[PDB]
C-alpha cells in the first residue's frame, strides 16, 4: 500500500542521523584528505547521508 | 585548448588526398580514388599523434551530430507540413500513420494511396506519430518549431566542430580525462535528459495524454504552457498535491512521495485504451532512471579526492586464474581510440537489439501495439542496426590487436593470457557451433524427412517427440504471478507476453500471451546456433589478427589485407577485416532468421483481431506449432504463403514495395559476381577494354584498373546486405500494411 | 648442437609445439639481448626476454624469422641464429649459415636456380612435351 | 510476341556474355599483361599471389568457374 | 641509344609492349640490359589495393627502338 | 585566393558530376511535367 | 497492320483499358490524352500498343525518329568526352585533369558537338581517329 | 617442394631476399647487373609459396618466379 511518508520530525531525526553518520563514514573511509575534513569531504558525506537517508526514510515509513 | 590550430582555408578542399601520403602523388591508377574514400575517416593513418586523432574525432563527432539533428528536424517538418498528424490524433485505430505525399510526375502519384481522413500520402512504418502523441504534441506547429530547432541545434554542432577544429581545439589530457568525461556522462548527459524529460512528462506529457485518453477530441485542450501555468487544470488531474510553485516541490524536500504517487506510479501493464505504456509509470520511470545516473555520476575521482580512479578498480580486480587481472587495461583503453571503439559498438548494438526486443513486447507509444506495421518495422530495423553495430564492434577490436595492441603494457593480465590461449577458445566455440547446428538444423530436416515419409510421429513436434521449453515457460510464469507477488506494490506485469489477457485496443489485439512451444524451441536454438557461429568468426578474426600457426606475423601484415599468397596451401582470408566481411554474412543469416520468427509467430499467436465476443481469429491463425517446425512449413506457410501480398502490389499503393523486393533480388544477385569472382579476370577484361579506347585515342590518362581483392569482397557483402536486407524489408512492409 | 640459452619468461601456451615436434622436426632461435625487455612470441602473448642467451623452441623456420624480423631486429639484436632440430637429437644451423645474413652479398655463395634468359625467353609446353623439361629449366 | 522478343533478347545476352566469359579465358590462357606467362603455370592454378594488384580467379580454369555460372543462368 | 631519345619496347612480356618510352641512362658498362626507360604509365606493380606503379625499367638494346633522336 | 581553391573544388569529378546528372534529372523531369506518356514520336 | 496488328483505333480491349486510364500526371485529364494519342498506335490482342521496328516510314515515330535522336546526342557525348581526353592528353598534368575537370576546356568541347559527325568523318578520311596497330600495348601470345 | 627461378633481369635490389619469411633465398656475386649482386634460391625445400618475393621485385616483367609444384610438410606451413 501507498505508505505513510509524511512531514514528521522523525524523518527530519532520520536524516540527522544518517548524516552524522555518513560523516562517521567518511572520517573511517574516504582516503584523500588534503582535497578541499575539507569543504569537498563534507558535501560528499552530507550528500551521502542525504541519499542514506532518503532510502532510511523510505524503508521506515514503507515498513 | 589550443589557439588557431589549424587554418579555416579552401586549399585543401582543392587537394584529394591531403590527408595521406600515398594519396598525393597524382591519381596514376583508379584504385587511388577507391583508395580515397578507403581513407577518409582513418584518422589514425593520416597523422602519428593520439592528439590530432582526438582533435580529428571530437569534430567528426560534432559533424555527425549535426547530420542526426538534421534528420530529426526534417521529420519533424514533415510531420508538421506534409503528414495526417492531427487527423490521426482525432481517429487514432481508424487512421493509419502517413507522411510524405510524393509529387504527381510519372506514375509514382498512386503511391499516395488513401491512408484515411482525406489525407494522401505514403504510410509512415517509423512510428513518428506515436511518439508526438506520447510526447504530449497535439498540434503541428509544436512540430515546425521543433523542426526550426533542429535545424538551429545542427547549425549548432556544425559551428562546433569548426571551432573545436580549427580555432579552440582540446589538448590530450582534455580527452584522456576519462573521470570528468565519464561522470559527466553518466549524470551530466544521462541524467539531465532523464530528469528533463521527467520535467516533460510531469508536466507536459502525462496532462495531455490523460485528456487525451478520455475523448477530449484533442483541440480543446490547453497548450503545454498552461499546465504550470494554472495548476487548476492540474486540479482534477491527480488532486492529491497542493500543487504550487513552492507548495507543491515541498513533498519532495520533505520525503512526502504518497502524495506524489498519483502520478509517480508502478502500475505496469498497458493502457487498455491505447494498447501503450501507462505514461505516469513512465513519468516515474524517466524520475528513477534521472536519479541512478546522477547518483552514478559521482563515483569518479575529478578534482577534490572524492571518487574512484578506474585504474586501482582494475588493476585491484585480479584472481587467482587471471594472472594479474585487469593490470594494464586502464592504459590500453585511455591510450586506443579502438578499443573503445570495439566496446562502445558492441554495447550500442547489444542495446539496439534491447531496443527491438522491448518495445514489440511493452509497447510504449500509445497506438502502435495496434500498429502492427510500426511494430514490425521498429523491432526488425533496431535488429539490423543492432546486428550491423556488434560486427563493428568486433572489426573495431581486430584493429586494435593488430595496430594499438602491446605487449608490454598487456603482461599476464586477461588480455595477454586470453591471446595465450585462443586456440583452445576457438576449437570450443568451433564444437558448440557444431553441435547447436547438429541439434538445431538437424532436428528441422529431420522433420522435413519425417513428414514426408508420412511419419507425423516421429517428428520433433508438439504431437510428436516433444521438447518442450520448460525453462522459458517456467520465466514466463514467474512473471505473471508477480504482479500481485515478488513485485508486490505493482498493479500489472511487466509485459502481457509473459501472461495476462488479450489486450484489445480497436478491434485489434495489442499484445496477448506469447505461448512457447516446441517450434519455439527451435527457432530459439537455431538463433543460438547462428549467434555462436557470428561470434566463432569474429572472435577468431580478433584473437588471431595478430598470428597463427599459419601466418606468424599478421600484425605486420595489418588489418586489411587480401592474403599472404596462393602458398602454404592458400592464405586467402587470412585477415581480421575479411573475417569481419564473413561475421556480416553470417550476422545477416542470423538477424533473418529472428525477424522472420518475429514476423511469424506474431501474425501467427499474438495479432489479428478480436471479435465482438472476443475471440481472436490470428492473422495466419497459429500455422506456427505445426510448420515452423519443417522447412517445407517455413518456405510455405511464411515465405511462399505471406509473399503474396508484395507481389500482387503492382498497380495499389503497394507498388512500390513490389519494385523494391524485385530490386533489392537483383541487388543481392549482383552481388554473386564481386562474391564468387577475383580482380584478375577483370583485370584481364578491362587490359582488352582498354585496347579498344587506345584503339580510338579515347584510352584515359588514369589508368582502368580492377578492384582490389579486399573491395571486391567489400562491394560483394555491401551488395549482399543492401539487396538481402530491402528484400526482407519491402516484404514485411507490404504484406503488415495489406493485413494489418 | 647442445644449444644454450635460457628460456624466456614465457607463460606457457596452446599455439606452441605439437606432436611434429616430437616425431618430425623443431626449430630453435637462440639470440643475446643485452638486457631485460618484453617481446612478442609468434605463438600468441608476451614474453621476458632474458639478458644474456635466450632459446627458444618454435613448430616452423617461419615462426622463427617472423619472431628475428618483428621482434629481435627491431631491438637492435642481430646476433640470433635459426636451429631445425631432428627428434633423435640432430641438430643443423639453418637462418645465419655462413655468418652473414642472406640480404647481404657473400663471396662464398653460389648462385642457385638462375636462368640465363628473360621470363618471356622460356620455352614453350607445346614443343616441351613429353619429357622431364620445364619451361624455367635452366 | 513481346514476351517473346524480351526473353529471346535475354537468351542473346546469357549467350553472348557465355562466349565472352569463355573466349577471354581461352585467348588469355597463354597469357595477359597481368601475366605474361600464363603458359607455363598450366590451365588450372590459384592465382599469381596478392602481387601486381592481385590476380584472384586469374587462371584460365578461373575463365571455366565462371562461365558455367551463366551457362547455368542462360 | 641515348638519353632523352624516345624509344619503342619490343620486349614481348613487357608492360610497355609497342609503347614509347624516354631514355634516362644507357650503362656503359657491359650488362645485358643497360638501357633505363621511364614511361608514364606505371606498371601493375605493387601490391592489392596499392594506388601506385612501377614507371621505369631496364630493357637491353635490342629491344628498343629509337623512335625519336 | 579561396575563391579559387572553391573553384578547383567545385570543378571536380563528384561535383561535377553530381551537378550534370542534377541538371539532366531537371530536364527529363521537367520535361515530364509538360507533354506526358511519349512512347513514341507521334507523327 | 504489320504482322496481324490492327490499330489501336479499332480495337475494342484499347477502348475497354482507355475507359478507366489512371492519371500519371498532375494534370486532371491525364490519360484520356494519352490514350488518344496512343490510339494512333499498332496494337494488338491485349490492346497494348506495341512498337514496329523496320523502317517503315509511315510507321517511323516508334523507333526511328528516337534512334536518330539517341544517337546524335550519344554521339555529341562520346565525341565531346574524346576532344576533352585527347586535349588533356598534351598537357602533362592529364591525372590532375581528370579528376578535376578544367572547366573552360570541357565547355569549349561541349559546345561542338553539335557538329560532331561531320568533323567525325573528317578523322575517318585523314587518319587522325585510328592509332595504328604497333603503337598500342598487345599482350604476348 | 616449390621451385624459385631467377631470371638475368635482376637488378640486385635484394628486396625479394628481405622479403622471404622462410629464409629461401640470398644474394651471391654477379657480375651481369650494376648493383653487382643476383638473388639466389639454394633453400627451396623451405619454401612456402607465398610469393613476398614476386611481389617485392620491381623489374617488368619479374626478375624471380615462383612455380607451386609438390606439396610437402614444409611447403604447407603446417606446424603439426
Ligand atoms: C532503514 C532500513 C530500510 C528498510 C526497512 C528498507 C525497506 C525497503 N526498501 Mg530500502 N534502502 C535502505 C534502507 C531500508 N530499506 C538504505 C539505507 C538504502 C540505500 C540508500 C536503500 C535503498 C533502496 C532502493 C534502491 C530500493 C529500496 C526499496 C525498499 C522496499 C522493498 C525492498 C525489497 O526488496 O523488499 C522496502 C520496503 C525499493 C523501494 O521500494 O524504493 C523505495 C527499492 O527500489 N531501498
Ligand atoms: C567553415 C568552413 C570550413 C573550411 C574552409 C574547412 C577547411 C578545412 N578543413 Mg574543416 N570542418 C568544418 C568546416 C570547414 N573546414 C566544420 C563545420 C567541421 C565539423 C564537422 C570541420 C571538421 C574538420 C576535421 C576533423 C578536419 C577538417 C580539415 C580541414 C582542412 C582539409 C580540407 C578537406 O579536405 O576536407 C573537406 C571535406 C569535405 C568538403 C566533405 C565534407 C563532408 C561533410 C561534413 C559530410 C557529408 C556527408 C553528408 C551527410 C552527405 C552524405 C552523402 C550521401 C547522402 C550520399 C581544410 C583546410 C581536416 C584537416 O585539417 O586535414 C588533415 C580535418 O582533420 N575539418
Ligand atoms: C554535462 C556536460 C556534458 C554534456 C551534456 C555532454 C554531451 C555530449 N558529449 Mg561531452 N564532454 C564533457 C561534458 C558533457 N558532454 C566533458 C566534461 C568532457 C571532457 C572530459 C567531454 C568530452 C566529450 C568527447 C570526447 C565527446 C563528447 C561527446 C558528447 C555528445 C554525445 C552524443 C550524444 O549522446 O547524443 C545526444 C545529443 C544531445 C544531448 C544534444 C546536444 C545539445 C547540447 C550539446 C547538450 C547540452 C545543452 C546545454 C546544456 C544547453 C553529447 C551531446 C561525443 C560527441 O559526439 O562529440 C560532440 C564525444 O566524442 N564529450
Ligand atoms: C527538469 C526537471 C524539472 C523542472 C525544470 C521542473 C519545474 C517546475 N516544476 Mg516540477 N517536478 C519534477 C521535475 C521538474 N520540475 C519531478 C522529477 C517531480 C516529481 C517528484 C516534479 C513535481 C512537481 C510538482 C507537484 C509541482 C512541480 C511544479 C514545477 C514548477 C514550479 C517552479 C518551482 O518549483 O521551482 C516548475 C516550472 C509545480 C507546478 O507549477 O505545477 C505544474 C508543482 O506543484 N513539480
Ligand atoms: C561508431 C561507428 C563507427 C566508426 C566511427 C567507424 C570508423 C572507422 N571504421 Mg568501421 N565499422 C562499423 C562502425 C564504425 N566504424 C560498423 C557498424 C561496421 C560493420 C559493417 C564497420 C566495419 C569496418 C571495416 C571492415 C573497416 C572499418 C574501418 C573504419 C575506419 C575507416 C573507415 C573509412 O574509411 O570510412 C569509409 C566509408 C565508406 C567507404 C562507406 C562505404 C559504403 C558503406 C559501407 C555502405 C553504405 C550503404 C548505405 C548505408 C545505403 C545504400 C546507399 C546507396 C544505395 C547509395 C574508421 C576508423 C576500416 C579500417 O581500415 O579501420 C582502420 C575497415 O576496413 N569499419
Ligand atoms: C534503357 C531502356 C529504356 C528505354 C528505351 C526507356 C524509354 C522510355 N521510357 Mg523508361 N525506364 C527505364 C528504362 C527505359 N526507358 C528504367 C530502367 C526505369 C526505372 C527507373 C524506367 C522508368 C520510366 C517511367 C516512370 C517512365 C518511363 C518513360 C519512358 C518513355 C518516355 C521517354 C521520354 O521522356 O520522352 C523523351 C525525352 C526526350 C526527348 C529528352 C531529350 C530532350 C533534349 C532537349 C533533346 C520512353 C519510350 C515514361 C513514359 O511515359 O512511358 C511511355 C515514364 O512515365 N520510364
Ligand atoms: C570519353 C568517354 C568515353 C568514350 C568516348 C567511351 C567509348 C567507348 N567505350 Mg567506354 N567507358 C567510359 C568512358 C568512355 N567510353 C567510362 C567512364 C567507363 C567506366 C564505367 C567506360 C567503360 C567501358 C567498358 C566496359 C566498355 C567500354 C566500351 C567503349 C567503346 C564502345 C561504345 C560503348 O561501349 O558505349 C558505352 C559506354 C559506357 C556504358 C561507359 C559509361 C559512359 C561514360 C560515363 C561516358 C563518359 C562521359 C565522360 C566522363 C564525360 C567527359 C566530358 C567532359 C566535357 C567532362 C567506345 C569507343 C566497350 C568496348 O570495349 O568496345 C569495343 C566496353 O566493353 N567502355
Ligand atoms: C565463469 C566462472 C569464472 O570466471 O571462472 C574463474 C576464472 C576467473 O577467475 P579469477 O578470479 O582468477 O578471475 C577474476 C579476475 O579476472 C576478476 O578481477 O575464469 C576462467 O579461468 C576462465 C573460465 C573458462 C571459460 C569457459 C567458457
Ligand atoms: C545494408 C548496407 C550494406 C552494408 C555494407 C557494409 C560493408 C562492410 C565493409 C566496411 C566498409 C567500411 C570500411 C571501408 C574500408 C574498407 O574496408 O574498404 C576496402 C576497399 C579498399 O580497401 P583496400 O584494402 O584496397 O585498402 C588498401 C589501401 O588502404 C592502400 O593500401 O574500399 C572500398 O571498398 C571502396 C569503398 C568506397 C567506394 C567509393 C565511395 C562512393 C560513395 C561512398 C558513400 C556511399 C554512401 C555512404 C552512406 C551515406
Ligand atoms: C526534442 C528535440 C528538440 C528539443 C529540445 C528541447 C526543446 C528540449 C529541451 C530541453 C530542456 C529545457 C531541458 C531542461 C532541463 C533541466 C534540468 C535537467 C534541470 C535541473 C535541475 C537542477 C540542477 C535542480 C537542482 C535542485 C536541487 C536538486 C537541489 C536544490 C533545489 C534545486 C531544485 C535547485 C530539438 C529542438 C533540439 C530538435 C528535435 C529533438
Ligand atoms: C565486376 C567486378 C569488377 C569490375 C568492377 C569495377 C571495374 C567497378 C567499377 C564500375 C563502375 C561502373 C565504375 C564507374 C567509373 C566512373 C565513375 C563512371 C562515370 C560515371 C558518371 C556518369 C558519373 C572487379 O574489379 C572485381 C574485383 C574483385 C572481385 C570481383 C570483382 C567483380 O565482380
Ligand atoms: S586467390 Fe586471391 S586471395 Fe587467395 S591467395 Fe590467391 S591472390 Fe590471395
Amino acid at each position: 500500500t501507498l505508505p505513510d511518508t509524511t512531514w514528521s520530525p522523525a524523518v527530519g531525526l532520520v536524516v540527522i542521523l544518517c548524516n552524522l553518520f555518513a560523516i562517521a563514514i567518511g572520517r573511517y573511509a574516504i582516503q584523500s584528505r588534503g582535497k578541499g575534513f575539507g569543504l569537498p569531504e563534507l558535501l560528499a558525506t552530507t550528500s551521502f547521508g542525504h541519499l542514506l537517508a532518503a532510502g532510511v526514510v523510505s524503508g521506515l515509513q514503507y515498513s | 585548448v589550443d589557439n588557431d590550430p589549424v587554418p579555416t582555408s579552401f586549399e585543401k578542399w582543392a587537394k584529394p588526398g591531403h590527408f595521406d601520403r600515398t594519396l598525393a602523388r597524382g591519381p596514376q591508377t583508379t584504385t587511388w580514388i577507391w583508395n580515397l574514400h578507403a581513407l577518409a575517416h582513418d584518422f589514425d593513418t593520416h597523422t602519428s599523434d593520439l592528439e590530432d586523432i582526438s582533435r580529428k574525432i571530437f569534430s567528426a563527432h560534432f559533424g555527425h551530430l549535426a547530420v542526426v539533428f538534421i534528420w530529426l528536424s526534417g521529420m519533424y517538418f514533415h510531420g508538421a507540413k506534409f503528414s495526417n498528424y492531427e487527423a490521426w490524433l482525432a481517429d487514432p485505430t481508424g487512421i493509419k500513420p502517413s507522411a510524405q505525399v510524393v509529387w504527381p510526375i510519372v506514375g509514382q502519384g498512386i503511391l499516395n494511396g488513401d491512408v484515411g481522413g482525406g489525407f494522401h500520402g505514403i504510410q509512415i512504418t517509423s512510428g513518428l506519430f506515436q511518439l508526438w502523441r506520447a510526447s504530449g504534441i497535439t498540434n503541428e506547429f509544436q512540430l515546425y518549431c521543433t523542426a526550426i530547432g533542429g535545424l538551429v541545434m545542427a547549425g549548432l554542432m556544425l559551428f562546433a566542430g569548426w571551432f573545436h577544429y580549427h580555432k579552440r581545439a582540446p589538448k590530450l589530457e582534455w580527452f584522456q580525462n576519462v573521470e570528468s568525461m565519464l561522470n559527466h556522462h553518466l549524470a551530466g548527459l544521462l541524467g539531465l535528459g532523464s530528469l528533463g524529460w521527467a520535467g516533460h512528462q510531469i508536466h507536459v506529457s502525462l496532462p495531455i495524454n490523460q485528456l487525451l485518453d478520455a475523448g477530449v477530441a484533442a483541440k480543446d485542450i490547453p497548450l503545454p504552457h498552461e499546465f504550470i501555468l494554472n495548476p487548476s487544470l492540474m486540479a482534477e488531474l491527480y488532486p492529491n498535491i497542493n500543487w504550487g510553485v513552492f507548495s507543491g516541490v515541498i513533498p519532495f524536500f520533505t520525503f512526502n512521495w504518497a502524495a506524489y504517487s498519483d502520478f509517480l506510479t508502478f502500475k505496469g501493464g498497458l493502457n487498455p485504451v491505447t494498447g501503450g505504456l501507462w505514461l505516469s509509470d513512465t513519468a516515474h520511470h524517466h524520475v528513477a532512471i534521472a536519479v541512478l545516473f546522477i547518483i552514478a555520476g559521482h563515483m569518479y575521482r575529478t578534482n577534490w579526492g572524492i571518487g574512484h580512479s578506474l585504474k586501482e578498480i582494475l588493476e585491484a580486480h585480479k584472481g587467482p586464474f587471471t594472472g594479474t587481472g585487469h593490470k594494464g587495461l586502464y592504459e590500453v583503453l585511455t591510450t586506443s581510440w579502438h578499443a573503445q571503439l570495439a566496446i562502445n559498438l558492441a554495447m550500442m548494438g547489444s542495446l539496439s537489439i534491447i531496443v527491438a526486443q522491448h518495445m514489440y513486447a511493452m509497447p510504449p507509444y500509445p497506438y502502435l501495439a495496434t500498429d502492427y506495421p510500426t511494430q514490425l518495422s521498429l523491432f526488425t530495423h533496431h535488429m539490423w542496426i543492432g546486428g550491423f553495430l556488434i560486427v563493428g564492434g568486433a572489426a573495431h577490436g581486430a584493429i586494435f590487436f593488430v595496430r594499438d595492441y602491446d605487449p608490454a603494457v598487456n603482461q599476464n593480465n586477461v588480455l595477454d593470457r586470453v591471446l595465450r590461449h585462443r586456440d583452445a577458445i576457438i576449437s570450443h566455440l568451433n564444437w558448440v557451433c557444431i553441435f547447436l547446428g547438429f541439434h538445431s538444423f538437424g532436428l528441422y530436416v529431420h522433420n522435413d524427412t519425417m513428414r514426408a515419409f508420412g511419419r507425423p510421429q516421429d517428428m520433433f513436434s508438439d504431437t510428436g517427440i516433444q521438447l518442450q521449453p520448460v525453462f522459458a515457460q517456467w520465466v514466463q510464469h514467474l512473471h505473471t504471478l508477480a504482479p500481485g507477488g515478488t513485485a508486490p506494490n505493482a498493479a500489472a506485469t511487466a509485459s502481457v507476453a509473459f501472461g495476462g489477457d488479450v489486450v484489445a485496443v480497436g478491434g485489434k489485439v495489442a499484445m496477448m500471451p506469447i505461448a512457447l512451444g516446441t517450434a519455439d524451441f527451435l527457432v530459439h536454438h537455431i538463433h543460438a546456433f547462428t549467434i555462436h557461429v557470428t561470434v566463432l568468426i569474429l572472435l577468431k578474426g580478433v584473437l588471431f589478427a595478430r598470428s597463427s600457426r599459419l601466418i606468424p606475423d599478421k600484425a605486420n601484415l595489418g588489418f586489411r589485407f587480401p592474403c599472404d599468397g596462393p602458398g602454404r596451401g592458400g592464405t586467402c582470408q587470412v585477415s581480421g577485416w575479411d573475417h569481419v566481411f564473413l561475421g556480416l554474412f553470417w550476422m545477416y543469416n542470423c538477424i533473418s532468421v529472428v525477424i522472420f520468427h518475429f514476423s511469424w509467430k506474431m501474425q501467427s499467436d499474438v495479432w489479428g483481431t478480436v471479435a465482438p465476443d472476443g475471440t481472436v481469429s490470428h492473422i495466419t491463425g497459429g500455422n506456427f506449432a505445426q510448420s515452423a517446425i519443417t522447412i517445407n512449413g517455413w518456405l510455405r506457410d511464411f515465405l511462399w504463403a505471406q509473399a503474396s501480398q508484395v507481389i500482387g502490389s503492382y498497380g495499389s499503393a503497394l507498388s512500390a514495395y513490389g519494385l523494391l523486393f524485385l530490386g533489392a533480388h537483383f541487388v543481392w544477385a549482383f552481388s554473386l559476381m564481386f562474391l564468387f569472382s577475383g580482380r584478375g579476370y577483370w583485370q584481364e577484361l578491362i587490359e582488352s577494354i582498354v585496347w579498344a579506347h587506345n584503339k580510338l585515342k579515347v584510352a584515359p590518362a588514369i589508368q582502368p584498373r580492377a578492384l582490389s581483392i579486399i573491395q571486391g569482397r567489400a562491394v560483394g557483402v555491401a551488395h549482399y546486405l543492401l539487396g538481402g536486407i530491402a528484400t526482407t524489408w519491402a516484404f514485411f512492409l507490404a504484406r503488415i500494411i495489406s493485413v494489418g | 648442437t647442445t644449444l644454450t640459452g635460457q628460456p624466456p619468461l614465457y607463460g606457457g601456451s596452446t599455439g606452441g609445439l605439437l606432436s611434429k615436434a616430437d616425431i618430425e622436426e623443431k626449430y630453435a632461435i637462440t639470440w643475446t639481448s643485452p638486457k631485460e625487455q618484453v617481446f612478442e612470441m609468434p605463438t600468441a602473448g608476451a614474453a621476458v626476454m632474458r639478458e644474456g642467451e635466450n632459446l627458444v623452441y618454435l613448430a616452423r623456420k617461419e615462426q622463427c624469422l617472423a619472431l628475428a624480423a618483428q621482434q629481435l631486429r627491431p631491438r637492435k639484436i642481430n646476433d640470433y641464429k635459426i636451429y631445425r632440430i631432428f627428434p633423435d637429437g640432430e641438430t643443423v644451423l639453418l637462418h645465419p649459415k655462413d655468418g652473414v645474413f642472406p640480404e647481404k652479398v657473400n663471396q662464398g655463395r653460389e648462385a642457385v636456380n638462375t636462368v640465363p634468359r628473360s621470363i618471356g625467353q622460356n620455352p614453350n609446353p607445346a614443343q616441351l612435351k613429353f619429357s622431364g623439361k620445364k619451361p624455367y629449366d635452366p | 510476341g513481346p514476351g517473346d522478343f524480351l526473353v529471346h533478347h535475354a537468351i542473346a545476352l546469357g549467350l553472348h556474355t557465355t562466349t565472352l566469359i569463355l573466349v577471354k579465358g581461352a585467348l588469355d590462357a597463354r597469357g595477359s599483361k597481368l601475366m605474361p606467362d600464363k603458359k607455363d603455370f598450366g590451365y588450372a592454378f590459384p592465382c599469381d599471389g596478392p602481387g601486381r594488384g592481385g590476380t584472384c580467379d586469374i587462371s584460365a580454369w578461373d575463365a571455366f568457374y565462371l562461365a558455367m555460372f551463366w551457362m547455368l543462368n542462360t | 641509344v641515348q638519353r632523352g631519345s624516345k624509344v619503342r619496347i619490343l620486349r614481348p612480356e613487357s608492360y610497355w609492349y609497342n609503347e614509347i618510352g624516354t631514355v634516362a641512362s644507357v650503362d656503359q658498362s657491359g650488362i645485358k640490359y643497360p638501357v633505363i626507360v621511364r614511361f608514364d604509365k606505371v606498371n601493375y606493380t605493387g601490391f592489392s589495393g596499392s594506388a601506385g606503379g612501377v614507371n621505369t625499367n631496364n630493357f637491353a638494346l635490342s629491344e628498343v627502338e629509337e623512335v625519336s633522336a | 585566393m579561396q575563391t579559387k581553391h572553391l573553384l578547383t573544388y567545385l570543378s571536380t569529378a563528384p561535383v561535377l558530376a553530381a551537378l550534370w546528372m542534377t541538371i539532366t534529372a531537371g530536364i527529363l523531369i521537367e520535361f515530364n511535367r509538360f507533354y506526358p506518356d511519349l512512347l513514341f514520336h507521334p507523327l | 497492320d504489320v504482322a496481324g496488328l490492327v490499330p489501336c483505333k479499332d480495337s475494342p480491349a484499347f477502348q475497354k483499358r482507355a475507359a478507366a486510364a489512371v492519371n500519371t500526371t498532375a494534370d486532371p485529364a491525364s490519360g484520356q490524352k494519352r490514350f488518344e494519342r496512343y490510339s494512333q498506335a499498332l496494337c494488338g490482342e491485349d490492346g497494348l500498343p506495341h512498337l514496329v521496328v523496320d523502317g517503315r516510314l509511315s510507321r517511323a515515330g516508334d523507333f526511328l525518329i528516337p534512334s536518330a535522336l539517341f544517337l546524335f546526342i550519344t554521339g555529341w557525348i562520346g565525341w565531346v568526352g574524346r576532344a576533352y581526353l585527347i586535349a588533356v592528353r598534351n598537357s602533362g598534368e592529364a591525372n590532375e585533369k581528370e579528376i578535376i575537370i578544367d572547366v573552360p576546356l570541357a565547355i569549349k568541347c561541349m559546345l561542338t558537338g553539335f557538329a560532331w559527325p561531320l568533323a567525325a568523318l573528317k578523322e575517318l578520311a585523314s587518319g587522325e581517329l585510328t592509332a595504328k596497330d604497333n603503337e598500342i600495348t598487345v599482350s604476348p601470345r | 617442394a616449390h621451385t624459385v627461378k631467377i631470371y638475368d633481369t635482376c637488378i640486385g635490389c635484394t628486396q625479394c631476399v628481405r622479403a622471404c619469411p622462410t629464409d629461401v633465398l640470398e644474394m651471391v656475386p654477379w657480375d651481369g647487373c650494376k648493383a653487382g649482386q643476383i638473388a639466389s634460391s639454394p633453400r627451396t625445400e623451405d619454401c612456402v609459396g607465398c610469393k613476398r618475393c614476386e611481389t617485392a621485385c620491381p623489374t617488368d616483367f619479374l626478375s624471380i618466379r615462383v612455380y607451386l609444384g609438390a606439396e610437402t610438410t614444409r611447403s604447407m606451413g603446417l606446424a603439426y
